[PDB]
């Protein structure tokens, strides 16, 4: 039962979403939905990212999420998703706009679970899985590294014995001239103290473990002629593939309701608290895991920490890294609350009155030890930081509805009246020159260094007069008619408040009476809507000129701290040096709504007696008046900075679900669920500065309006050189050498400049598929999910170390496996370029090179379960008794042309890894 | 309806509200704190990553990748628009002069009465922005003369980097200077601000490039102009200097030293504090890059070869004006200047005077395994037991960064004398005498060199005699190379000087044979003297920005 | 001329769990009852504040810890306890007469 | 299930205390009263000046 009837909604089945168990419902349908990309990471919390109907727009992309009609944009990690009955999914701007004013990127109905009349139940759910790390990136061992760089010095025609890593190379030449390699040898100790002895560590598997899942939820129900109610009780734990990393919650939930004075008020209440501690990965773990060498050691010769010393690259100890970070644990309290009151005049006539409220509390305790891996140090900091954050929304929502039943013609009319109010803050207290150096004595009072305090307050307030009309002839023909009038704190008085319309027609063909013969046709429906929807999720200061009195205080890297204090007297401190204020932005008072109009058509079918559903849609997204911030044209300065209407934003995209349940002769019952999924995105207009820095696409060489948002302009490689005759024949180019990457000249001009580039990637796939098959036979129940993306480019980061030699910031830095078949004289049948020690030829320019096919196919989640017979269960009393294996992540395919791993995660962010679950389900 | 009204911004400051009268002074000292916390480590105001270009010194790191668009500048080659380090440059300096030009709008609507000093805070804006103008104009012949305070931010989009021509840009930026000149105190109580004589030197400066004319289309020098050598004698006048208390310090490195901050040689510095009450203090960030290997990491500008030839002396103390670099130095054989123990650290020889710290050919002291050499610069450097040196994830000090310095006085007067060729040189030959005395006594913390080390120190001021005009030049400029190593004025004398090109070409000839970096360095006549305009400037500006010649 | 902020946060957490265990007899005239009970209380504490001083403005919207210019201190301290109870109660009632 | 509302203005000037409150209570009984299931929980939220 759709809650519209007559748009573009997704009916989420929530019984498969709990199959795959995973923390965030979210991230369980991450390719169930049509026109819906779900990334996640893969770290222990279930945060993702989510994608409605692609990018429509230039500023958050978030989509608006409501529970128990209270909407919120916080993730679902932090909540308890095993309680929810159903999941739907409203793309469509005339079906979302109803449900708030921040509809722009779709909206997503989650319902709470409840007392069922007449009956009283109960629920226990326990999980344990063990995760497993599977995309391991191959790196090169003390052996491997060492040819690597031998190889790369007799490229270069440098002696390799000149490396001063303490790698000494017996090695001659082949009848060919070509070197060869007969052995390496190496120095026990890295350095002249014998205090880093020499090693071979596998830096990926010392910073991964197998990582244990544990969830138990128990949930009751109980209903009544008078009312109901609803109590769950769940614990989640998490820990990740990446040591000193993790993630637990605790959650309670209570519902209720009463009716009262026969049938004609309601007061109903939905709560739930929830308590997440986690401990999260330090930022870029993996690239220092991947960047230092394998031959430093985990511990010293003192059983210190190890570190690189002499002339080893400066990388951190990623192991050291995770154990001084495994304290720093973050605790969040969720208080998700609503109260409505429901009154009925007479038959027809509803008022409700509904409080929501969310509060959330967040307090961390952050510690920087001391630290000395070799020549990496920090002098002896030690320093501790304690941040509070406070966030408090609440909404009050005032709704009047009139039901009339006369003949034919059904008619709803509904008005409303809406209020927000959100308001943030955040302190924190920073403190220095500890001694203990431990969790329990690091507190600021104990501290004896400088203390700096910090803090920070903001809000904005949202106002909204709604009102829907509802047509109903014949149960054939559907009319909708809605109208919104918003107005936010974040614009000036002039432009607050916007208008906002919305149509929907929709014509069951199938209650025509002239193919009442088509017997297999059992339901046939076209529906169409054309919306209107305002967008200002915005900074709340965007109106305002910004001046900010930034003393210095605040941490920065580099040294641009853009601080205002100078010892104008010049005494080298010593004291409270002069201050003033330095402006952030300036002001625009003439910014008002984003609108976006969407068109959306929809053809729903059933056939052969409600077995073969299915449902076809196209959406045309158009978005003008977007709130850009443009940056400054380059002379204006700091501040330069300003929120304009200057966006154009348009999405064409085609979805289509089908579905297909059935039973089998001897007993099998098979539903086979396939979904596919396309979409194009294009940029219109563009402020001239937007489209110069090239932050929304480009690089900043070419403008990005009229092309895909993200895409990126580099060189195109056409192999590479093999010869000298090869290197003669093309184009001059700056370092052009043998074993290089050649460049196409594009306008051939017969040389290669920054003016040979064109447009190489583009982050569109051509089609993103999904194919859930339940099988049911003999109390034994197989759920098999799949899902694809096919025509998609990513560009690969990690190609950058694991393709060159010296290609990153610093040398002698751990590359991949694959390095070693390097294209050469003895190994001709290569594409990857010769090793190198220095980028002549600058082969860390964007370029096709690093753009990969990102296609892959994925079992998301396989299960199989067997339910205890009923007989057995009412002999134990027990009215279910289930148990169920299952694999996450457990196989995937790739394409040929994608050199590396994990597909879906090709960057150096956290890894995904292969759950393996055992869960339990019982019915008392 | 006073729901959505009744939330207010928080923390900050109206845009309405910044021309109060009560905030005018701190949006003063705002002009000034951009100049001690608005420099990056590949972007600082001291121009020493630009620098590289030049013969003076290497790009230290661990290689050529450390800094690759770095590299590509230091060779002259594969240069490309589209660079972050011009962008990011050129962006910082025009915050520089848009805080400025708030200061000086703040400022503007403030009635004489009530601020008696509103004159002295405009000359001090107009100094800064006037500064960093010239900064521009040295890094890019073409820049947008951002000089109107009461100007619109729209109108901002209509500035063009060609409306004045160089002249024409040269006068404008020499304006703020002869403003602040004629409206500067003689003598300031606080370090910081600058005082009249500052002002007048840096006046001086601007007419000395200014003479030097480029005009037409290309980068080729057109000849020398008598007015504006007449303005920089006028302005260099050593009444004037002396009306301050400016003169040269009884010790070089006394200019470099924490212990001598502000000194009479310190015309103007950028006051650079520790303990200060910020998360590390307002240390010299832009040098974190510099510090050597044995704190740790970083290890950049890293003086060459060549400089420390041209540090060589004959038995006469004259620099070797053709025979300086056929030959490496020479601790125990050849003569140096003292100068070049206080400007570049040799393998060998304490670091900073430091007998703790011994320099050594090792992977402790360079981060490039011999690639860039072992030289260390000192002048940027302190001691590591100074107490000055704090580690804010970069090794920073609170050592002052002298702008202007009262030998660069004398050096540009005797220069403005030589190119007038009217008379005087022998006044030219007296204050390079001075200088070159002035370097003879510097050895407060080096006279133990002769009796451990064998260094032979012998330099001795040129005779007053009837010198040529190209004789007197070379003699000059050997004396600004020797005096101003490691400060950033090499490359800009010699692309002011014209003969940038051949200087370039015969200094990436002789070091192609002891670095390979230089093997396929290559600099061209009109193109890799001036950096680019950046792209995206251009592309914001449609119509309105022109690219450098050459490019 | 002082004016300062100081932004104040307290926490307090305590936490119960309660075994009990109870037996009721109602045997001729004699009414027992048995009841035995283990409990576990711990309570943990924690507060931290921040201090900062030289505002301009002088209102609560400006008066924010990153907007002042002056001398910042920072204090937090955190404690904590724990308790362990086994009790055992025992009731006799004789003809609703004697207990 | 029960909401609360109360304020306090002192007769000393600038010194109140308001208070909202919300309190949800529950029990279940399940397996023919062999099993029961209950829960208190009150929410309260207390802004004062002193
Ligand atoms: O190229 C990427 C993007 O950078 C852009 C942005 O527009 O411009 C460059 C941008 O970056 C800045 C940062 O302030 O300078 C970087 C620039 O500086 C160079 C010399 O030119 O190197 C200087 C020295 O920096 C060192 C430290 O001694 O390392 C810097 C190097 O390390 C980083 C992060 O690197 C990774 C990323 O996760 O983390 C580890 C450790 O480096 C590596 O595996 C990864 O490469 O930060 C250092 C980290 O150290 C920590 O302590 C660990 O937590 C943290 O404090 C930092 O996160 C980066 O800052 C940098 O990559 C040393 O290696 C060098 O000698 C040059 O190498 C480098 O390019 C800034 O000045 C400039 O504006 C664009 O070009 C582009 O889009
Ligand atoms: O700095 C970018 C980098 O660091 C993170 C934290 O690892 O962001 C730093 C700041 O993000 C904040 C601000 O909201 O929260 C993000 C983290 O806190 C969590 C706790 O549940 O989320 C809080 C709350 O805000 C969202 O993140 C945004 O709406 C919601 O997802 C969530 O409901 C947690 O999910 C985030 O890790 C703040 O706590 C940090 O100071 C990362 O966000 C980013 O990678
Ligand atoms: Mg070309
Ligand atoms: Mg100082």
């Amino acid at each position: 039962r759709k809650a519209d009837l007559t748009g573009a909604v997704s009916v989420v089945k929530v019984d498969e979403i709990q199959k795959q168990g995973e923390n965030n419902p979210v991230k369980a349908l991450q390719g169930r939905v049509p026109g819906m990309n779900i990334t996640a990471d893969g770290n222990p919390s279930g945060s993702a990212t989510v994608r409605i109907r692609g990018i429509g727009t230039l500023n958050n992309n978030d989509p608006l999420y409501i529970i128990d009609g209270v909407p919120t944009k916080a993730g679902m990690h932090e909540l308890n998703g095993n309680d929810i009955e159903s999941i739907q999914v409203l793309k469509d701007a005339a079906s979302a706009s109803i449900y708030g004013s921040r509809a722009a990127n779709g909206v997503i109905i989650i319902t709470t679970k409840q007392g069922k009349k007449g009956q009283i139940k109960i629920n226990f759910d326990a999980s344990v899985s063990a995760s497993m790390y599977q995309s391991k990136m191959n790196v090169l061992n003390t052996e491997q590294y060492g040819r690597a760089m031998w190889q790369a010095y007799v490229n270069d025609g440098e002696n390799p014995n000149g490396n001063a890593l303490g790698y000494a190379y017996n090695w001659g030449y082949n009848a060919d001239g070509n070197p060869v390699l007969y052995g390496m040898t190496l120095s026990k100790y890295l350095d002249s103290k014998n205090t880093m002895p020499v090693a071979d560590t596998d830096w990926f598997d010392e910073i991964t473990r197998t990582g244990v899942i544990q969830q138990y939820n128990l949930s009751v129900s109980n209903g009544s002629e008078k009312g109901s109610s609803f109590f769950s009780l769940g614990y989640y734990k998490n820990l990740g593939v990446i040591k000193d990393t993790d993630f637990d919650r605790f959650s309670a939930r209570m519902n209720s309701d009463y009716k009262l004075i026969d049938d004609i008020l309601t007061i109903g209440q939905h709560f739930t608290l929830n308590r997440t501690s986690e401990v999260q990965a330090p930022g870029g773990i993996i690239e220092t895991a991947l960047d230092i060498p394998s031959a430093i050691p985990v511990y010293a010769s003192d059983g210190s920490w190890g570190g690189p010393v002499g002339g080893w690259p400066d990388r951190r100890n990623p192991r050291a890294v995770l154990e001084y970070n495994k304290d720093n644990r973050y605790t969040y309290w969720r208080m998700f609350g609503d109260a409505y009151v429901n009154l009925t005049p007479f038959k027809g006539f509803n008022l409700r009155s509904t409080f929501g409220l969310d509060y959330a509390n967040k307090q961390a305790r952050y510690f920087t030890y001391p630290y000395q891996e070799g020549t990496q140090t920090n002098n002896g900091k030690s320093a501790v930081e304690a941040k509070q954050e406070h966030w408090t929304k609440w909404m009050w929502n005032a709704i009047a509805t009139y039901q009339l039943e006369v003949g034919k013609h059904r008619g709803d009319v509904m008005i409303g009246m809406e209020l927000n109010r959100e308001d943030d803050s955040h302190f924190s207290g920073y403190k220095e020159d500890f001694s203990i150096l431990t969790p329990d004595y690091m507190w600021p009072d104990a501290g004896s260094g400088t203390a700096q305090a910090y803090g920070a307050g903001e809000g904005y307030s949202l106002v909204s007069f709604f009102g829907k009309m509802n047509y109903s002839y014949a149960d054939r023909y559907l009319l909708s008619l809605t109208l919104r009038r918003d107005g936010s704190s974040r614009f000036g008085k002039n432009h607050r408040y916007a208008t906002f319309p919305s149509v929907s027609l929709g014509w069951r063909i199938t209650q025509e009476n002239f193919m009442k013969e088509l017997t297999w046709l059992d339901d046939l429906k076209l529906r169409a809507s054309w919306g209107q929807t305002g967008n200002q999720e915005i900074s709340n200061l965007a109106r305002y000129t910004i001046y900010a009195p930034n003393y210095g205080t605040t941490d920065s890297f580099g040294g641009q701290s853009y601080g205002t204090a100078y010892d104008i007297t010049g005494s080298n401190g010593g004291g409270v040096l002069p201050s003033g204020f330095k402006r952030n932005q300036i002001g625009n008072d003439n910014i008002k709504w984003e609108t976006t109009t969407q068109t959306n058509v929809g053809i729903d079918f059933s056939l052969f007696k409600q077995s073969l559903y299915g449902s076809l849609e196209y959406y045309y997204k158009k978005a003008t008046d977007i709130l850009t911030e443009m940056a400054g044209v380059g002379v204006l300065g700091e501040g330069g900075s300003r929120w304009i209407n200057s966006g154009a934003m348009k999405n064409q995209g085609f979805e289509f679900n089908l579905g297909y349940r059935n039973k089998t002769a001897f007993g099998l019952t098979y539903d086979l669920n396939g979904n596919i999924s396309t979409y194009r995105n294009e940029i219109l207009e563009l402020p001239e500065t937007v489209a110069a820095n090239g932050k929304f696409g480009g690089n900043g060489v070419k403008s990005v309006v009229g092309h895909t948002y993200g895409a990126q302009v580099g060189y195109i490689a056409d192999g590479i050189f093999k010869s000298q005759d090869e290197v003669d024949n093309h184009a001059t180019q700056e370092g052009a050498a043998v074993g290089r990457i050649r460049y196409r000249d594009i306008d051939h001009n017969g040389v290669i400049d920054e003016r040979d580039q064109n447009w190489i990637y583009d982050p569109t796939p051509s089609f993103s598929y999904g194919l859930n098959i339940y099988l049911e036979y003999k109390n034994f129940d197989l759920t098999m999910f799949w899902q694809g993306v096919q025509g998609v480019d990513i560009i690969s980061d990690v190609k950058k170390k694991s393709d060159f030699w010296s290609a990153s910031n610093v040398g002698f830095l751990n590359k991949g496996t694959r390095l070693l078949n390097a294209w050469s004289p003895t190994n001709p049948n290569s594409d990857i370029p010769a090793l190198t020690r220095s980028d002549t030829n600058n082969e860390q320019r964007v370029s096709t090179y690093f753009v990969e096919n990102g296609s892959f196919l994925k079992l998301r989640n396989i299960q199989l379960g067997y339910t205890v017979p009923a007989v057995i269960s009412k002999k134990m009393r027990m009215d279910r008794l289930r148990f169920y294996c299952s694999a996450q992540n457990l196989l995937t395919i790739k394409s040929k042309n994608f050199t590396g791993e994990d597909p879906e995660n090709p960057n150096f962010s956290y890894p995904i890894p292969v759950n393996i679950t055992f869960g339990l389900n019982i019915g008392f | 309806d006073d729901f959505l009204d009744r939330q207010v911004p928080q923390g900050i400051v109206t845009g309405d509200q910044i021309a109060s009268p009560e905030y005018v002074d701190n949006l003063v000292i705002s002009a000034y704190a951009i100049w001690a916390t608005g420099d990056d480590i590949n972007s600082s105001f001291s121009l020493w990553n630009y620098d590289v270009r030049s013969d003076d010194c290497y790009k230290g790191g661990s290689g050529t990748e450390d800094g690759g668009v770095f590299n590509a500048l230091e060779i002259s080659k594969g240069i490309n628009t589209t660079d972050w380090n011009i962008n990011d440059i050129w962006k910082r300096l025009y915050q520089c002069i848009t805080r400025a030009n708030t200061a000086l709008q703040s400022l503007d609507q403030m009635d004489e009465k009530t601020y008696p000093l509103k004159n002295q805070r405009i000359a001090e804006m107009r100094f800064l922005r006037g500064h960093a103008h010239f900064m521009l104009k040295q890094l890019f012949k073409k820049i947008v003369i951002v000089n109107d305070e009461n100007m619109e931010p729209d109108a901002y989009n209509e500035l063009s980097n060609t409306t004045y021509t160089n002249d024409e840009q040269w006068q404008k930026i020499a304006d703020d200077f002869q403003f602040a000149y004629d409206n500067l105190p003689e003598v300031q109580i606080e370090k910081g601000r600058p005082a009249q004589a500052a002002a007048a030197a840096y006046l001086a400066k601007t007419y000395l490039y200014k003479a030097y004319r480029q005009d037409g289309a290309d980068n080729a020098l057109t000849g020398i102009n008598e007015e504006d050598l007449k303005q920089v004698v006028k302005y260099t006048d050593p009444l004037i200097m002396a009306k301050g208390g400016y003169g040269l310090e009884t010790d070089y490195s006394m200019n470099f030293l924490p212990q001598y901050e502000n000194g009479a040689e310190s015309v103007w510095a950028i006051q650079y504090s520790i303990n200060d009450g910020t998360y590390n203090g307002n240390l010299n960030w832009g040098m974190g890059l510099t510090t050597p290997q044995i704190l740790g990491c970083c290890d950049f500008h890293k003086p060459s070869q060549n400089l420390v030839n041209a540090f060589k002396t004959d038995s006469q103390g004259k620099p070797l004006f053709s025979t300086y670099d056929n030959e490496n130095y020479e601790v125990a054989t050849d003569n140096v200047d003292p100068r070049l123990f206080h400007t570049v650290g040799m393998p060998g020889f304490p670091y900073k005077y430091n007998e703790g710290y011994i320099i050594q050919k090792n992977d402790d002291w360079s981060r490039s395994k011999g690639l860039y050499g072992y030289y260390v610069s000192l002048k940027e450097n302190v001691d590591p037991d100074c107490d000055c040196l704090k580690k804010g994830s970069y090794w920073a000090s609170s050592l002052n960064h002298i702008v202007i310095r009262y030998a660069d006085v004398l050096l540009m007067r005797a220069e403005a004398l030589i190119q007038l060729n009217d008379g005087r040189i022998t006044d030219a030959i007296s204050l390079i005498n001075e200088v070159r005395s002035r370097a003879a006594g510097s050895t407060m913390l080096i006279f133990n060199y002769k009796e451990d080390y064998g260094v032979n120190f012998k330099v001795t001021p040129y005779d007053l005699k009837a010198y040529a005009q190209d004789e007197a030049m070379k003699m000059l400029k050997w004396e600004r190379r020797v005096e101003f190593g490691m400060e950033s004025s090499r490359f800009f004398d010699l692309v002011r000087w014209g003969e940038a090109k051949d200087v370039i070409n015969a200094y990436y000839v002789t070091e192609a044979s002891r670095c390979s970096i230089y093997k396929n360095a290559g600099f061209t006549e009109n193109k890799n003297e001036y950096l680019p305009v950046p792209f995206e400037q251009i592309s914001a500006s449609n119509g309105n920005y022109t690219q450098n010649f050459g490019w």
